């Protein structure tokens, strides 16, 4: 794991 | 991984010692990302805090979203500081649960008590919310 997140919408 | 032993001597200042380390254990058992980190909060005092990402889904997709759960030393009879800890190719999503400083705010931190309210209990609650509400996007 490493961090991740959403793209902007 | 830490032993309850290592996390004996992390919390040895805490007025709740066998509780905070039990739960400790639980979390860190269920969710393999998180790490239990002995550091100064707010480079005011030394508190042990788990600090990683929790599996969130967010329209199909599941993300690693980093989190720091900050123990304070009244833990479980006083609710965990929460943030989220973007990285630089992140963003804080300020919104109903999240302030300008990427602190956590939500029903289950606000009325908490122990023992009814429990960290597996406020990570489940997060799992759900930020599935909703992500606290954090990815730069474009």
């Amino acid at each position: 794991p490493e961090p991740t997140a959403p793209p902007e919408e | 991984a830490v032993s309850e032993s290592q996390l004996k001597k992390m919390v040895s200042k805490y007025k709740y010692r066998d509780l905070t380390v039990r739960e400790t254990v639980n979390v860190i058992t269920l969710y393999k990302d998180l790490k239990p980190v002995l550091d100064s909060y707010g480079g005011s005092r030394e508190l042990m805090n788990l600090t990683g990402t929790i599996p969130v889904p967010y329209r199909g997709n599941t993300y690693n979203i980093p989190i720091c759960l900050w123990l304070l030393d009244t833990y479980p009879y006083n609710p965990p500081i929460c943030f989220v800890k973007p990285t630089s190719s992140m963003t804080i999503k300020t919104g109903k649960h999240v302030d300008a400083n990427g602190k956590i705010y939500l029903p289950y931190l606000h009325e908490w008590k122990h023992p009814q309210s429990d960290l597996l209990g406020l990570i489940q609650v997060m799992i759900v919310v930020f599935g909703d509400e992500p606290p954090v996007f990815s730069r474009p």
